[PDB]
């Protein structure tokens, strides 16, 4: 017919359609999708978008403390400070009561600048040392630490002073030796039992040692136990010990900071991305992630789906 | 869809039609004919893009948090530190099920949308010159040479022009 | 709903038609009847339960919690396990009443959806056979046995065959 | 024109439609009729306990801690297990009075690990007396203590300074349960431990916990002015316990094998019975059918998430309107 | 919109039109005139406020909580003080995004529905006496004077009395 | 050219406004509408209305300060709040002290929303009552807390106080005790006469020991030694016990406990007469709108705090101007 005409109207389709989830359908195929999913880590963590540490065999308190085999680490600042599984302590026996809170304030904080200062120890042996922490082939200690012990026969009553005259929060790290038996609290302090205070205008933590034998440790049945005092502009510290006072030689400066500590054991390499989980780092396109639920830095969101598939085109109906 | 326009009263896609998301195609005394309708693509593919610009690479800077594995056994705060996050996860992957199921039901909505709109737009400019043969085809009732096709797609049509021509052809 | 067909030019429902949610009344030569529509029906039907089957027996196994009663007075570990369970309830919450309220209008629409489509197939199926009354109702302008509308209804209405006698009756 | 044509036709189109309808909310209404819908809270549960899905124990006059300690009246629950673990509030304790820091985190471990299998262990006890009883503590008609707890008191005239060892060979978390005699005056502490003030310290190579008594008197319980406090210790796998005690030790017989259970313990006071459902409240067992509950925050199980609204009903129908 | 009524076959609002939010303009014999449909107007802003009622002075009694600023660094409790309030506002934040988002996306979507249904409603009332002419617009082919308009806007216009008049000035 | 007669033309249409305004929705980032309402508050009073809620202005005491019985505080005594508000200008001006979990007990405090205190009869024989100090002026002479009553030896001792104070109340009262720590050993034994001091205070089922510790501590008030706060709470039918044989700071009574919507906030904004149910450290806020950004802080009747500051509901259609 020359007199008529037709016009049909229509939409495109694709050989190859994609199905996602709406509403009312569990499936429907749809022309082209998008994957709003992150399930795929990069195998490694990425190093040039923030400053990643890599501990090796070193946790961040013993990096802290001056575990001699952490001793690359002095002054060591980080965006985020990898630990390994592999890492162990390899100097004298100590714990830390509140572990996770110190860690998590030195992670947060995220430097170890340590700043010595001049504390007078009237009457008193410093830089005490022993086999469990080798240094060289050398009896040695924490390097943060000053283990402190009898001079002649007399361990004087220990009366000292520091204020903090910055504009920063400064955080001492102390400690308490306790010993494995009487003959020994004897020999090194004198007095038959320890007493150490130390305070501020604010706050005050006194700790009894507790002799007696803890299991065998690198030499040791001993143990040194770990303590933290922050003091704030225009407080001041003081420290009062008549024995067994395992003294700090200096400060760490406390920063407001964006930092923190993982665990992973996956390699550093250089790539770029601004997410890191323990599975290495992952891409941060899309608006969802299910790698880990650890991350830092500009991450997707962790969920429990692997995939959701967001529709980037109409309904896709075939021809023949 | 809920206007019955796609996966509806028009029955398949076309494969062929490449150049277009939407489009007509036709015959007349010249042959048929196959052209691409931009503004419809353009007003389906702007929509999508704009859900699209709502959540890719729109990630957000979080750095020190609270840890969610644990080597040792604790009870209380550990318990409350688990909880804490398990219930995160839990708002998040519900809300992330939310989002995609409704994004997607409304993309199937607005692209059924676009395609009776525009089946609309070209009937309303064929008044009288026309009836819908179903399946989302006009019969049109005069010589409709390519130029006059041409004037439909591009919206100039004038129905005035074929009104006696065709009104004799449909009735009577 | 936003079609205008339910609760708008369809007047109202019928409670007769028992084994349809969609369907055709029809007068003629051979008398009165009902039939629904399946396919209309069903579409409705089966959404809904997409819907219903996305919401039952989809809860989650959840075993050693944190503590929600307490018998003691204790500060602050106590005021943040009660903010945890408040903060945590109060989302829940609102992702139920805004989970029922988008449905519900969801699925109010969408059956308005299908009845507007029930109408439109069949106004284009009829071509110039028939004027839309107003109601949902067809004028037909020829004779039309049941067997002529059981074709409207099972989609094969051809209306060539009876165009010439219907443009007739209606100038 | 009454009678109708016979050249012509009407054809209706329409939705069905129920004399019963129901109301529902939306975005553009609070109320308005559908032909149906489904209630999707549930709150009412089943007044009692179902024991058939999962693994329910009645802890009856008992608590868990009690049950653990080995207090007499608690003694047919040793080498228990459970899914979920029921606190009566009628419970009592009946044994020597005690006090146990953080007693709140020992129960959650105990719970959560879901047994009371415990195992002894070869406690070589040098120079000292064992298995000290109290009048407070009766097993049948005779003094005693708690199953799990040696109370160990002088030799003649010495209790010197014990230091036992105990490693862990095995592949799991050793619990071990311990304790310390605050006694009432120094009459009694040298009357049992020689000691003018004894002291207690459990360690491992990583931990280590000090206790010093406190002599003095607390209120009377029981016939007792003076108190046990419960602290443990859990040993990981390669690691190892001492201890080492010259007074006051209250010693572990043994040890509790720990799990990653997905067990827990729950207070209620209602009657546990056969029936069957996967979802546990205070109130009852409820069904699980629907996705949210109003019953209670306290769930355990395969559990609908608790809001604070009492209905939501979902409609499963059109708009209806009657004819 | 979904229907392509508003900022779509029809033009553009009407500024001049102050009593109503939706309505008719005409032009017989009789002049020019201008009049607000009551009903769909009424519509269009029942479902407005019931949003509005849903939202607005609907606020909840909290009392004593926890801490959420902190003077001193204490490290583990702190920590979990701060993710759980971090956590509450992301997801509170969330949830306000998403829900403007929707209603907005809904009230466009609803409102050009009462002007599409208007214009149906009117479709239907005028029969084959009438025809759309693009634009939101009718001719109507048969002397209707403010009487005659007035019958269509309260919805009493009886297409059989002007039909035959009707059906002969169109296809003739 | 001339509109027939036999014709007419009928358009539909809908309004538009000169002052259109943006909203976002699904598919447009911005789009005009005819009207919006702005459901985000980021707007403050700048000041705190004390009409609906009890407001209680701290001025120069905390909290803490209020409950002992600081001096410069006494104007504090039997009060009570829906809301107590502490001053960052807010300074002690007793005897040094510390508080193990401070936190907790200012929470525990604010939260039941009163200090009616009431004494009782406590009898402490061998020992001198009401210790005062320098470093803690009432008027112009040495003084103390107020609710605490610090004690020290009579002639040759200070014998092993042990008194005892039921709770035959039906409410949980809650005793506010310390313990004194001395700047050098001198100091002690002229104080106490014991070398050492002990303080056990215990329940049926509690029990809080504490050794003091001496040694010098920071100048502060003139002191070097200082005082350490500890609290406990009895319950109805239970009975408070104390054991003293030095440096027992007592308690001279109780404090009424009640489970109460009542809490404090740190703000340094000023407080006036007008009328609010939401208040913040910004100030009183309107709750007219469901969410804010003023604060993360919040108490009463208040929108939710989210991080966006501005969210614009459409009111009304798509805004399509003419020409
Ligand atoms: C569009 O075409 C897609 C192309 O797929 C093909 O490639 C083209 C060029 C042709 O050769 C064509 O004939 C091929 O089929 C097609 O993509 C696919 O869709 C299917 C589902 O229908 C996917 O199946 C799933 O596969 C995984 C394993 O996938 C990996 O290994 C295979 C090895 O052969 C390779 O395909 C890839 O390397 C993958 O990485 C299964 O584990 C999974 O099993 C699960 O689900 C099934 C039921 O669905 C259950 O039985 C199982 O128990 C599991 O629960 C699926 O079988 C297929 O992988 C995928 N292929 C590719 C290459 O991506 C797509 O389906 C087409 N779209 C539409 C709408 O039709
Ligand atoms: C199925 O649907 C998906 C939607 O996810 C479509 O994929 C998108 O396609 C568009 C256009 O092709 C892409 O847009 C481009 O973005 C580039 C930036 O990189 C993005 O994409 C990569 C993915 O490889 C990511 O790594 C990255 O994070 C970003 O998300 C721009 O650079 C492009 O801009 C210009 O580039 C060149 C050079 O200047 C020009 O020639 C271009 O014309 C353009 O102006 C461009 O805008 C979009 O990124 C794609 N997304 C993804 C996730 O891949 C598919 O198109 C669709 N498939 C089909 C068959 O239709
Ligand atoms: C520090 O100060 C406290 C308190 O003053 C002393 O503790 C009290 O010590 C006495 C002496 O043992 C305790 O007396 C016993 O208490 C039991 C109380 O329970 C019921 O009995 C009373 C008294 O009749 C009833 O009225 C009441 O309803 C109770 O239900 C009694 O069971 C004991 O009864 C009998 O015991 C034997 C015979 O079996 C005989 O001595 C008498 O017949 C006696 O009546 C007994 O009375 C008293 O309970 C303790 N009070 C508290 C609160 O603990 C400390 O001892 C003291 N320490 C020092 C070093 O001084
Ligand atoms: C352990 O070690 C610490 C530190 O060495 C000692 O503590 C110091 O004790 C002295 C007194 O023993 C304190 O000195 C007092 O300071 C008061 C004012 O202090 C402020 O203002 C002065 C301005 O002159 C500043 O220099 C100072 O740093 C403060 O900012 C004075 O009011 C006191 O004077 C008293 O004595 C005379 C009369 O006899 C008069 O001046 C007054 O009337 C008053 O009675 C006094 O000078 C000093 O503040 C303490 N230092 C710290 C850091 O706390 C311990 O004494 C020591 N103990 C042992 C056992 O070894
Ligand atoms: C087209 O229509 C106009 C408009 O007037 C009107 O619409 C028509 C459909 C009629 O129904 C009218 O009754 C209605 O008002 C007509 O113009 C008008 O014509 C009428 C009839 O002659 C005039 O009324 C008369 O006017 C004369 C002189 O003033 C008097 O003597 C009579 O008493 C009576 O009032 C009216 O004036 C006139 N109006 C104008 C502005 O001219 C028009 O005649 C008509 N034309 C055609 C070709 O159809
Ligand atoms: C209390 O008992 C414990 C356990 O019997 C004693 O600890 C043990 O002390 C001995 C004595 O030196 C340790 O000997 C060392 O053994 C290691 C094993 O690898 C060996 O490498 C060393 O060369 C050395 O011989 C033994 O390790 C140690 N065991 C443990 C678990 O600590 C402890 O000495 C007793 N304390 C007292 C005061 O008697
Ligand atoms: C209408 O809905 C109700 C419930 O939403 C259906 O009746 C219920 O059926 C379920 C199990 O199928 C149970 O809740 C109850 O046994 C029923 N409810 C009541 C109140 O007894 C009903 O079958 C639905 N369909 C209709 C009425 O046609
Ligand atoms: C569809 O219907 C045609 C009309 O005739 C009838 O209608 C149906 C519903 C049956 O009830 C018949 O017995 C009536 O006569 C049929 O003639 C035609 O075969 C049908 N075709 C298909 C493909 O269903
Ligand atoms: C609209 O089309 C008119 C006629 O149709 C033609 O359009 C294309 C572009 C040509 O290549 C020929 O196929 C036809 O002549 C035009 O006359 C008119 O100019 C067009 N106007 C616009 C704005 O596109
Ligand atoms: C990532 O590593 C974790 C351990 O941290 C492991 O359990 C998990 O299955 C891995 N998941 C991946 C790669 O998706
Ligand atoms: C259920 O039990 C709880 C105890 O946790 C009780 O407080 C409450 O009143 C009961 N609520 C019910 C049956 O809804
Ligand atoms: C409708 O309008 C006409 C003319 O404007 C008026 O006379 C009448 O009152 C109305 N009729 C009905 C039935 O409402
Ligand atoms: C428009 O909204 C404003 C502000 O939300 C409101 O106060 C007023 O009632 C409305 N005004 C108009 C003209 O619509
Ligand atoms: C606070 O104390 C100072 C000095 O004692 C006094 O001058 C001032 O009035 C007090 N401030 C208030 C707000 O009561
Ligand atoms: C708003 O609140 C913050 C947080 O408390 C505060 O730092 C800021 O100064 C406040 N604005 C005022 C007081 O004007």
């Amino acid at each position: 017919n020359n007199n008529t005409a037709t016009l049909c109207l229509g939409h495109h389709a694709v050989a190859n359609g994609t199905l996602v989830k709406t509403i009312t359908d569990d499936q429907i195929e749809v022309t082209n999708a998008t994957e709003l999913v992150q399930s795929i880590s990069m195998g490694k963590i990425c190093n040039n978008s923030y400053r990643i540490l890599d501990g090796r065999n070193c946790t961040l308190i013993d990096a802290m403390l001056g575990d001699p085999h952490c001793d690359v680490f002095q002054y060591e600042n980080w965006d985020l400070f990898i630990e390994r599984s592999s890492a162990f302590s390899n100097c004298y026996p100590y714990d830390i009561p509140d572990y996770a809170s110190l860690r998590s304030i030195v992670a947060s904080s995220g430097t170890l600048e340590f700043t010595a200062e001049g504390f007078t120890w009237t009457g008193v042996t410093q830089n005490g040392r022993s086999g469990a922490c080798k240094r060289g082939s050398a009896d040695s200690f924490f390097s943060r630490l000053n283990w402190l012990t009898k001079s002649g026969n007399s361990y004087p009553t220990l009366n000292v002073t520091m204020p903090n005259n910055k504009n920063f929060d400064k955080l001492y790290i102390w400690g308490i030796h306790h010993p494995s038996s009487n003959q020994e609290q004897t020999k090194l302090y004198i007095q038959e039992s320890g007493r150490v205070t130390v305070s501020t205008k604010r706050s005050q933590q006194t700790i009894i040692p507790n002799i007696g034998s803890r299991p065998w440790v690198r030499g040791q049945s001993g143990r040194i136990s770990i303590y933290w005092t922050i003091v704030k502009p225009g407080d001041i510290l003081m420290i009062n010990s008549n024995g067994n006072l395992v003294a700090p030689r200096g400060y760490f400066k406390l920063k407001t900071g964006k930092s923190s500590v993982m665990r992973s054991d996956v390699p550093i390499d250089i790539c770029v991305s601004e997410c890191i989980t323990p599975n290495g780092s992952i891409s941060n396109e899309k608006p969802f992630q299910n790698v880990n639920k650890v991350t830092y830095g500009k991450c997707p969101k962790y969920i429990r789906q692997n995939t959701l598939k967001l529709a980037t085109g109409m309904r896709n109906v075939p021809e023949k | 869809g809920i206007f019955g326009a796609i996966a509806g009263f028009i029955e398949n896609g076309w494969e062929g039609m490449v150049d277009g998301w939407y489009g007509f195609r036709y015959q007349n005394s010249e042959g048929t004919g196959q052209a691409a309708d931009l503004k419809s693509t353009q007003t389906a593919i702007d929509q999508i893009n704009e859900k699209l610009n709502r959540v890719i690479e729109r990630t957000n800077e979080k750095f020190h948090q609270i840890e969610k594995e644990f080597s040792e056994v604790e009870g209380r705060i550990q318990d409350l530190e688990k909880y804490v996050e398990d219930t995160k996860i839990d708002l998040w992957s519900y809300n992330a099920e939310l989002l995609v199921a409704l994004e997607n039901q409304h993309t199937i909505d607005l692209t059924d949308a676009e395609m009776n709109k525009l089946f609309e737009k070209t009937r309303r400019q064929l008044r009288e010159n026309a009836e819908d043969m179903g399946g989302g085809c006009f019969k049109i009732y005069h010589k409709c040479d390519n130029a006059c096709i041409g004037s439909i797609r591009n919206g100039t049509y004038d129905h005035y022009i074929y009104r006696d021509e065709a009104l004799n052809n449909r009735f009577q």
